[PDB]
RNA sequence: AUACUUACCUUAAGAUAUCAGAGGAGAUCAAGAAGUCCUACUGAUCAAACAUGCGCUUCCAAGAAGGACGUUAAGCAUUUAUCAUUGAACGUUCAUUGAACAUUGAUGCAAACUCCUUGGUCACACACACGCGGAAGGCGUG
């Protein structure tokens, strides 16, 4: 009934038109986020199946509207994870990056830090992490990359070798908390 | 296995050492028992859980048998959900070295006492 | 996180998700144990095939008990069958009769009647002793001469049940042998106390 | 609202008398509809009129003690 | 003898799951020292979907595990 | 009567009580006057033998058994005797008793 | 009203009807005796191997366990 | 009957769920709790392993090095250096993504912790309880700081470096500021 | 009256015992526990002709080169479903119960 | 009362714990509270059903009797409770 | 540390060897209960701890045992990578609509390298037969 009741509200349907009437005006989008999410309950499964078709939608035309934003991306694809549906929010984050060319740290930081929770299978999940690493490893705030990967590997691994090459590796790197490693 | 576990020994005595419970399910967990309880729920230490898989079974049939180990470490098991528990290695320090550390476990307790009546005071 | 930051950041810092794959075990749909279940009726024949029996001895070890005792009882009451017409009772009053019990072995009859003569004069005592052995048994009958001073014997606030005869305390009751409706002595499931 | 417990649902249900779609517990099971007249503490429950009705024709078989331990789920049709 | 610490869902849907592939939503109207549980508005979800009359009470016995599907 | 209510030792002979005038009147009948019984048991062993003793359980201790199944893929039934065995109750479906 | 021990009171001489937790077997035969534990003792029993008559069994005792419901007939 | 907690040496005198959730939550129970996680762990760190190293029995054994032993000051010393050392590379995480996105448009909603759905719900529920006397949320759009370097942010920070080899850097930076 | 107690009078007897698996057992009793939690040592174990579940139950006890040779095998109450006793013993003995007996004279 | 090793799932309280369940579903996540019949509810709980797919509930309370196991976080190895010695500070009155 | 206030809670039961006698509880009815109960009483069995033996038995040094939650490694072989409705072309293909991890995998067969942890790398001796103290268990005695 809060579908309905979003619907038949003069506010929404204002400001759907001032969004509709302009694409790349943000700020229109960024109240029609706002109103959207805050007019509606705390989002869980419970919600109507409508209003949460609706929020999926909104963000992807938001996201296919402005395809450089990498917290919205990490708010789709979070708020698609507090629901369920753990697979939609992988091809969520690997949309994202994609639309980075599987490039820029942000995407990359929050996507790892989320598929440490929910990938289990070691040799394909570091194998993520390889793929991960020649393309967003080298680049210069990416500290926080390096350090998720060095705890990672520390936790899972039981002969230390393997830790020793990526140490092994970041000292080259010219990072920009080098002093950490 | 050549282990030789002791011919008067039952859970309380067969503490600290290397189980290989196995279950209803035919899982087997491996590790060192640290506590049992009335109901038989145990906890294992360190422990690394081994299945066959469905494949493998064939092979198994009336050698090399490649079990699936995934490791849980400090675990613990339910008395509901067992078959049977027997022994695989023994533990890490000897008879004269579990004798030794008790007694040393025992004075430190009755020093902790000791403080507690001073406290007291 | 929880409650404090610290350990529960760093210490604790728990184990890596786990991997997964194929169960062996049914999963749920068929848990069964076993809906083709046997038939019994076809086993009605075989037991002729089958064809004597084992005697069980154990049983009968624990009957042999029962039966013992059902007979030591069957015994007792074969003595409950079996006191107007007994010599050693005096055909005195019933009411007038002091039972005295737990009395000291050594106790001399005199002494009896230096305990009893306060409160009524004593027409007879009788003081029981095994007929075998002849040590006295511990218990003794005593008529007065009036019901009341009987009486005043059985009420016991400063005198005698809980008198120290021979450094003793002792038992003192009226006379129910003759009295009370069922009364059984101690080899007759009776007794008192 | 208020609590509505199991044992007080199940008496309040009894005294109502409406129809009940009771089911079992595995593949065995037949899903047996009736009345309820009376249940106890281990759940064995006499109900009346009683219909099975094979897993997805129902046969009817009475008054029945009916096992506590087989019941999966009460219900009203 | 501990009565279940269901006290945080007294109103709020939950699923059940029952058994292994029984999912059954309601709310949770009441619980025992069994995990007997009483369903209002039961709606058995199959992966179509089935209403269950207006209460149900479902067996401890029977009951795996429940999941708040409303927010706390 | 609750069972926490009756006392303690009273129960033991309330048991016994229960035994003798009881569903127990079976196994109670196959020990004293040792006929043959017939166990159906949960995996498909049907048991032929006479009874030792008796349990709250129905653990149930058999003597000179004799034990039969079906071995169904076709078919060999199997037998087995065994002579002095302790049964637990868990497995035992019904006990019937011929005269 | 009725509770399942008043109706298995009652139940005592009647050509009872079981069946038992696997529906292979269920017997019919009139009750004799049951104890707290709903135990059921019963005479001059009736197979029924998925409700054929494999034969009539005579005084036979199930286990509470195994049977999923009795009935009255 | 009784509840005795190891970590408090305390009893309770009779066991009920409610008395051992107050007890749980309690703080003089988290704070010896904590205290006796945090010791195991520095007695384990602290102690040595000390093996039997089973030694073997064995002319090109021509070149003999110099030890170097410490003064038991000096030895107290860096190893109290040490000890402060570990906890520091422990302890620290780093920051800079939080510095980097300060600006963003949906910074407050997914890196301000508990706006972002998944861990969201937490950490209002593990607040702890506030019975003692004494956020930048999603409302904030882009038409809120529509200009950063208007309003003069603070430079990015300039990185760090070890202190024991402070010495070796390059003297004479190329373009003063 | 529970029947665990003629268990207990026989330490250091042969046993073999049929499990509700289907697994059969042979080799001596320690002990046995209240609930029937008997420990064996000295056991060899055995599955006759099969069940999967079973077969992995017994090869991963370890030392199975299908004879599984194991030193000392504790068995929970409920997998226990049958055990066979050796014919040598004599059931008269052993059923006499000392408690039951004391019972019958503290009647 | 308890013994051992509920009062070690007593102790675990809030902290990432992995049960399987006798389907096969192992779930994963913080652990709310347990009881002493281990009936345990956990909080961020990431699921395994027994096909192989993954998901992720909010807010979970599996009952104690279809448990298969439990695993605590490694810690506890090192925990109060094991202590064969510790002597009891007089209890109460 | 003390005070005050609030919230919560206050008792499952029994036994600690077993069997037979000595004596007691010297059994409240005409010489006696039966039994049952206790014991620094005795006798027998059992359990636990300690000590000692067993000309006990077995295991203890580049390799042997165990492991890799490592690689070579996309090594080689095989298999699989949704359903429903509608339209069109000759069961298939394409398009639209609605619903719900991973291919470099998964499974099988191995093989090799590297690495890891443990152990009396003991004492004696280096030779032509047919030792003490360690560790684990079994038995015996006290
Ligand atoms: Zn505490």
């Amino acid at each position: 009934d809060k579908y309905t009741a979003l619907i038949h509200d003069e506010n929404f349907s204002t400001l759907t038109l001032n969004v509709s009437r302009y694409p790349k005006s943000l700020a229109y989008w960024e109240k029609l986020l706002n109103y959207i999410v805050k007019a509606s309950a705390p989002i869980c499964k419970s919600t109507e199946p409508q209003l949460l078709k609706l929020i999926r939608c909104t963000y992807s035309s938001m996201l296919n509207e402005f395809p450089y934003l990498e917290n919205y991306y990490i708010d789709f694809a979070l708020l698609e994870y507090k629901l369920g549906n753990v697979s939609m929010s992988h091809k969520i984050f690997q949309r994202g990056l994609q639309a980075f060319n599987q490039r820029s740290l942000l995407l990359w930081t929050s996507y790892l830090k989320f598929c440490n929770n929910v990938i289990s299978h070691q040799k394909q999940l570091f194998k993520k992490y390889e793929t991960a690493e020649e393309y967003v490893g080298l680049h210069f705030f990416s500290g926080e990359f390096w350090d998720l990967y060095l705890e990672q590997i520390s936790s899972r691994c039981t002969s230390s070798k393997k830790y020793w090459n990526v140490l092994r590796k970041i000292l080259e790197i010219p990072l920009h908390s080098f002093s950490k490693f | 296995s050549k282990i030789q576990v002791a011919h008067s020994s039952r859970l309380a005595n067969l503490i600290d050492y290397k189980l290989r419970v196995l279950t209803q399910d035919g899982r087997v967990y491996i590790g060192q028992l640290m506590a049992f309880d009335k109901h038989m729920n145990l906890v294992l230490n360190e422990c690394i859980e081994e299945r066959v898989p469905k494949t493998q079974l064939d092979k198994l049939r009336p050698l090399n048998i490649k079990v699936e180990k995934r490791v849980l470490g400090l675990t613990i098991l339910r008395g509901e959900q067992i078959l049977s528990t027997v022994v695989e290695d023994k533990p890490l320090l000897s008879k004269k070295e579990r004798l030794v550390r008790d007694k040393k476990e025992k004075k430190q307790a009755q020093k902790q006492t000791k403080l507690r009546k001073e406290k007291e005071k | 996180l929880s409650k404090y930051p610290d350990d529960v950041s760093r210490l604790f810092k728990p184990r890596p998700p786990l991997s997964y794959k194929r169960p062996t075990d049914y999963p749920y749909a068929k848990r069964q144990t076993n809906p083709n279940i046997t038939g019994v009726a076809n086993l009605l024949s075989t037991s002729l095939k089958h064809y004597x029996x084992x005697x069980x001895x154990x049983x009968x070890x624990x009957x042999x008990x029962x039966x013992x005792x059902x007979x030591x009882x069957x015994x007792x009451x074969x003595x409950x069958x079996x006191p107007n017409v007994d010599p050693h009772i005096k055909d005195t009053d019933p009411y007038r009769t002091i039972f005295i019990g737990r009395l000291p072995y050594d106790l001399d009859e005199i002494e009896l009647q230096k305990y009893f003569v306060k409160f009524g004069e004593i027409e007879k005592i009788r003081i029981v002793k095994d007929k075998i052995t002849q040590k006295s048994k511990g218990y003794a009958f005593i008529v007065f001469k009036d019901p009341i001073s009987s009486k005043m014997a059985f009420k016991e606030i400063g005198v005698h049940r809980g008198i120290q005869i021979k450094d003793r305390i002792c038992i003192v009751d009226i006379e129910r042998g003759r009295t009370v409706k069922y009364f059984k002595p101690r080899r007759l499931g009776g007794g008192l106390g | 609202k208020a609590m509505v417990p199991p044992i007080n649902c199940i008496f309040n249900f009894l005294q109502q008398q409406t129809p009940v779609t009771i089911w079992l517990f595995e593949q065995i099971g037949i899903r047996i509809k009736g009345k309820i007249v009376g249940f106890d503490e281990f759940m064995n429950v006499v109900i009346d009129e009683a219909v099975e009705i094979p897993v997805n024709k129902g046969t009817p078989l009475g008054k029945i003690l009916l096992k506590g331990d087989n019941i999966t789920l009460i219900t009203s049709a | 003898v501990s009565t279940p610490e269901l006290k945080k869902y007294m109103d709020k849907k939950i699923l059940l799951n029952i058994n292994g592939s029984r999912k059954v939503a309601g709310i949770l109207r009441g619980y025992d020292i069994f995990l007997n549980v009483v369903l209002d508005d039961a709606m058995e979800i199959n992966g179509n979907n089935h209403q269950l009359g207006l209460q149900t009470v479902i067996r401890g016995n029977s009951i795996i595990s429940l999941e708040a599907l409303d927010a706390i | 009567r609750p069972k926490h209510e009756l006392s303690r030792a009273e129960l033991e002979e309330l048991e016994e009580f229960e035994f003798k005038h009881g569903p127990m009147s079976l196994i109670n009948d196959a020990m004293v006057t040792r006929t043959p019984v017939i166990i159906s048991l949960r995996n498909n062993h049907k048991i032929i033998a006479r009874v030792k003793a008796f349990d709250r359980h129905c653990n149930m201790v058999l003597e000179n058994v004799k034990e039969l199944w079906t071995e169904k893929k076709n078919v060999i039934n199997r037998e087995r005797f065994i002579s002095k065995l302790f049964l637990r109750g868990d497995s035992v479906i019904v006990v019937l008793k011929t005269p | 009203p009725v509770n399942p021990k008043p109706f298995l009171k009652g139940l005592v001489n009647h050509r009872v009807g079981v069946k038992l937790k696997f529906n292979s077997t269920e017997y019919r035969g009139t009750l004799v005796s049951t104890d707290n534990y709903f135990n059921l003792q019963l005479n001059e029993a009736e197979e029924f191997v998925a409700g054929v008559s494999h034969g009539t069994l005579g005084e036979i005792f199930i286990r509470c366990n195994n049977v999923l419901y009795i009935r009255e007939l | 009957t009784r509840y005795y907690c190891e970590y408090c040496h305390s009893y309770l005198t009779h066991d009920t769920l409610s008395v051992r959730k107050s007890h749980l939550v309690g703080k003089n129970h988290l704070r010896i709790t904590a205290d006796y996680y945090r010791n195991k762990a520095r007695d384990i760190i602290n102690k040595h392993n000390h093996k039997r190293r089973h030694i073997g029995k064995r002319s090109s054994q021509n070149e003999t090095l110099k030890v170097t032993c410490l003064s038991n000051k000096e030895k107290r010393h860096i190893m109290h250096v040490k000890k402060m050392n570990q906890k520091e590379l422990a302890q620290t995480s780093i920051d800079t993504l939080k510095l980097l996105y300060d600006g963003s448009p949906g910074y407050s909603k997914v890196f301000v912790d508990a706006n972002r759905f998944d861990i969201g719900d937490l950490v209002k529920a593990s607040k702890l309880p506030q019975r003692a006397n004494e956020s930048r949320s999603r409302d904030e759009t882009c038409e809120s700081n529509p200009f950063p370097r208007l309003n003069n942010p603070k430079k990015l920070e300039p990185p760090k470096i070890l202190s024991q080899w402070s010495n070796t850097i390059p003297k004479t930076s190329i373009f003063y500021s | 009256m529970k029947l665990v107690n003629f268990l207990k009078k026989l330490r250091n007897e042969q046993v073999t015992i049929e499990l509700k698996n289907g697994t059969t057992v042979w080799g001596t009793l320690q002990s046995v526990s209240p609930q029937m939690n008997a420990i064996l040592t000295d056991v060899k174990l055995t599955l006759p002709q099969s069940n999967g579940i079973a077969m992995a139950s017994l090869y991963l006890t370890g030392g199975q080169q299908n004879i599984a040779s194991l030193q000392y095998i504790n068995i929970r109450g409920n997998t226990i479903r049958q055990i066979i006793l050796p014919d040598s013993l004599n059931l008269d003995s052993l059923l006499v119960d000392q408690k039951q007996l004391n019972s019958l004279r503290r009647s | 009362m308890n013994g051992i090793p509920v009062k070690l799932l007593n102790e675990a309280q809030g902290h990432i714990v992995s049960l399987e369940l006798t389907t096969g579903a192992t779930y994963r996540g913080k652990l709310v509270e347990s009881e002493d019949s281990m009936n345990v509810q956990l909080r961020d709980v990431i699921a395994t059903e027994p096909q192989g797919a993954v998901t992720h509930m909010d807010q979970i309370f599996v009952r104690g009797s279809q448990i298969k196991f439990i695993v605590v976080p490694d810690l506890l190895k090192n925990a109060p409770l094991f202590k064969k010695n510790s002597s009891r500070p007089m209890p109460p009155i």
